[PDB]
């Protein structure tokens, strides 16, 4: 369906989204710490599907930042 | 993993 469900709840496109292997559902890859493609590993789950140790504050500030400069 | 990225280029 092409849903964008990001721990940034700020779920508009931002140019680079990698796609949760489980629920199908797009992230922002900047805010996983994912910064090119060549960051991206084989196998990735989104934060809802396994739960994982990351920066949910800075993910907002960069996708907040973003959308008040645009 | 599946990815999108958009380019953005002027010329
Ligand atoms: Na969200
Ligand atoms: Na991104
Ligand atoms: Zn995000
Ligand atoms: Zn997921």
């Amino acid at each position: 369906m092409g849903i964008i469900t990001c721990i940034c709840d700020l779920n508009d496109d931002d140019g680079f989204t990698i796609q949760c292997d489980h629920c199908n559902r797009w992230q922002h890859a900047i805010c996983y710490g994912i910064k090119d493609i060549g960051m991206a590993p084989d196998d990735y789950l989104c934060n809802s599907c396994d739960p994982r140790e990351v920066d949910i504050n800075l993910a907002r500030k960069i996708q907040q930042e973003r959308i008040n400069v645009k | 993993a599946r990815t999108k990225q958009t380019a953005r280029k002027s010329t």
